[PDB]
RNA sequence: GUAUGUCUAAAUGCUCUUAUUUACUAACAAAAU
RNA sequence: UAAGUGAUCUAGAAAG
């Protein structure tokens, strides 16, 4: 009952901002604070925000030339910017190739638009986290308010006057954005947001923590694999691969290489081999975790691609800790079960096969 | 200043991740935190005799012990601990282990249960 | 109140919880409240329910 | 991805592979002897 | 209050710890059973 | 059927025990549940908007 | 309510692990149908 | 032939 117990419509609560988070407490409420801290342990809020920003950047990179984008600069903000609720700053500044004809300040879910109002060469994305609560749980409205406030007054450390304020209510899992848009951007943005909500690592972690706090919950079998029902072995061992080597000076250069996602149908022998490229791992951290997420995403994509007749029943996973992400990604497909296994299956030796290895080597993109 | 303090003051430049990293760097050097036999307050469940001076420390008697991790766990993923005590009269290091197979303790070259 | 012979509702009988019972109830409530600085909210609630149900 | 053998040839190859697997295992874990073929199934599949 | 140890993690007589232990045993036990049966089968075959 | 003089015994329980039964007056085994409150439980949620609101 | 007391001369960067905690404190409070 | 007007307590911080 945190979102009623702590809430904005308080009589006299001295609104302290909780430590290293964006979670206002209207007065000292006892156990609540502790719980919040537990949830948002190890600078979780910041991680979430940064993660979101990173995702956005990635999305932008993916769709550069489609929306006429010169460069997508992630600004070097002050660490606490995630949890400075009073002020704000442009997280992802965005240079244009040609001159954008942006709309008036409007919401992310608006069917009717007009792209003949304002013009601009530069834009910005702001990601604003908030912990919701029963009174002000509406996210869209909040974001609008923020936009009205920040953009207008004196200077809100935005390089351009026009931009967008993405906002994710962490306590209600609602998201909405508001600001200025150019033709074809908005739907894409919406889609991206949806994707993030479905599966961002940080967000997932947060959710898990919340669940924990609440205490909420939802060899012999080898011959069963080869019945008439369709299945898919999925390996993630060779997704993030590295080669290490000393230079003449002495520096050990840990160079990431092109990896694979071995997805084998044991019935038909269809190896749906997604080749992960070295450009995915550029300027990243918490890398193994990221890789798992990527793998999950790929799997989801594959599933989507497959029609209802050709879709699997049991997606089998080789490793133990490839379950959760996959599950998260496969909430769209609840009919498809995700199966673990005691078998340390040898699909990590996909790179031992020659042709496959060669293919992996000779890839200049995600393929 | 008050035990239920919501927010501790941070300097105006406090990159939290960076700070953490710094701390880590200065944790190997650190005296405390980089050691074993971290303290604890515990009552004695066994009710036993101190082997040197025969001091009959009874059940539930409170002591400032040292809890240390035993590397050799029970089974696989359930830890067991050495819990050091001193006898009141003579300063002999009594201790015991918590082997959870029987839901009870084991004496460790300190005293004897009776 | 009914006459058994004719089956007529021949008399009325109005009820009121005697003051002693009320007092007892109050005491019970107090008891529930007192000696409950800890207790899991839920336990307290349960106790109250029990009292109230009685 | 693989060489196109005849059936007998394929069988032979499989046998060889099995032998290799066994031998390597022996080298590694210094096991005395494989008890049966059904015990080796576990080794093959699961690892 | 009385017995302090009851409010400690390390205390095995604490119920949570006991539960955890049981869970560990249960999983491990199950695994053993699974393997044990296999072993028996192998023996029979031999 | 052989437990006779049971109500009286229950009543007199007050003097034997520290915390007594608050349902001395009845006894489930000889009387059956004289009340049932699942309906109430069902309806409280409804009153509070339904589940979604909660 | 997170006790306390004595004791005191004047290698460098690197990264990788997490859906946790060798976690600690008990001064505080203690019941059923 | 005439119903249905109004009365609305509260409200957190420390130490123990
Ligand atoms: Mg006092």
């Amino acid at each position: 009952w945190s979102p009623t117990i702590n809430r904005a419509n308080v009589y006299v609560g001295f609104l302290v901002q909780l430590d290293l988070t964006g979670i206002f407490l209207h007065g000292k409420i006892p156990t609540l604070k502790i719980s919040l801290i537990q949830i948002f342990r190890a600078h979780l809020w910041q991680k979430i925000h940064e993660s979101i920003v990173f995702d956005i950047c990635q999305i932008l990179d993916g769709e550069l030339d489609v929306l006429q984008i010169e460069s997508v600069t992630k600004e070097t903000v002050h660490p606490r910017k995630s949890y400075k609720m009073n002020s704000s700053a442009a997280d992802i500044t965005m240079e244009s190739v040609h001159e954008w004809e942006v709309s008036k300040p409007s919401l992310l879910h608006e069917t009717n638009d007009s792209f003949k109002g304002l013009i601009t060469n530069k834009m910005w994305f702001d990601v604003q986290l908030r912990y919701g609560d029963y009174d002000s749980h509406d996210i869209s409205r909040y974001v609008r308010a923020k936009f009205l406030d920040y953009t207008t007054d004196n200077v809100s450390m935005y390089p351009s006057p026009t931009g967008v304020m993405i906002g994710i209510d962490l306590a209600y899992n609602m998201y909405d954005a508001y600001g200025n848009w150019f033709n074809g951007l908005k739907p894409l943005i919406q889609n991206s947001m949806r994707t993030i909500m479905k599966a961002n690592p940080a967000l997932y972690v947060l959710r898990e923590r919340i669940r924990k706090g609440l205490q909420i919950y939802q060899s012999s079998n080898y011959a069963e694999l080869f019945n008439n029902d369709i299945k898919l072995f999925v390996d993630d061992t060779n997704v993030y691969r590295v080669t290490v080597h000393k230079t003449f000076e002495g520096n050990v250069a840990t160079k990431a290489i092109n990896g694979c996602i071995f997805t084998l149908n044991p019935k038909t022998g269809h190896l749906f081999l997604k080749i992960i490229h070295t450009s995915v791992w550029a300027g990243q951290k918490r890398l193994s975790q990221l890789a798992k997420w990527k793998t999950a995403e790929e799997v989801s994509a594959l599933v989507r691609s497959l029609p209802k007749e050709e879709q699997p029943k049991q997606i089998i996973v080789t490793r133990k800790a490839m379950l959760d992400p996959l599950e998260v990604h496969m909430l769209d497909f609840p009919n498809i079960a995700i199966r673990p296994t005691e078998l340390r299956l040898p699909f990590s030796a996909a790179m031992s096969i020659d042709k496959l290895s060669d293919v992996v080597m000779k890839a200049t993109e995600p393929q | 200043s008050e035990r239920k303090a919501i927010n501790k003051y941070y300097p105006p430049d406090y990159n939290p991740l960076e700070a953490e990293k710094l701390s880590r760097k200065m944790a190997k050097k650190l005296k405390t935190m980089n050691k074993s036999h971290a303290s604890i307050r515990l009552m004695t469940p066994f009710s036993m005799r101190c082997l040197e001076c025969n001091e009959y420390i009874p059940k539930s008697r409170k002591f400032n012990g040292k809890k240390e991790l035993l590397k050799e766990k029970y089974l696989d993923s359930i830890k067991i601990y050495r819990l050091t005590i001193s006898c009141p009269r003579c300063a002999n290091s009594i201790a015991f282990r918590t082997d959870p197979g029987n839901s009870d303790y084991v004496m460790e070259v300190g005293g004897v249960r009776n | 109140l009914v006459d058994e012979r004719t089956k007529q509702r021949t008399a009325k009988a109005y009820l009121k919880v005697s003051e002693e019972e009320i007092k007892k109830f109050d005491s019970r409530i107090r008891g529930i409240l007192m000696a409950s600085g800890s207790t899991t909210f839920t336990k307290v609630a349960a106790k109250w329910n029990t009292s109230l149900i009685s | 991805l693989w060489p196109s053998f005849t059936d007998e040839q394929w069988i032979t190859i499989e046998s060889q592979m099995r032998d290799l697997i066994l031998t390597e295992y022996g080298r590694k874990y210094n096991v005395n002897i494989s008890a049966l073929t059904q015990t080796e199934i576990k080794d093959i599949i699961l690892g | 209050s009385g017995d302090l140890n009851l409010l400690k993690s390390w205390n095995p007589k604490l119920m949570k710890n006991r539960k955890k232990v049981w869970e560990t045993e249960q999983d491990l036990i199950t695994e053993q059973q699974k393997l044990n049966t296999r072993l028996k089968e192998i023996e029979k075959e031999r | 059927a052989y437990d006779r003089g049971h109500r009286i015994r229950r009543e007199f329980k007050q003097y034997s025990l520290e915390r007594n039964s608050p349902f001395w007056w009845t006894n489930s085994h000889h009387d059956g549940k004289l009340w049932n409150l699942n309906a109430y439980r069902t309806d409280v949620i409804q009153a509070l908007g339904g589940i979604e609101t909660i």
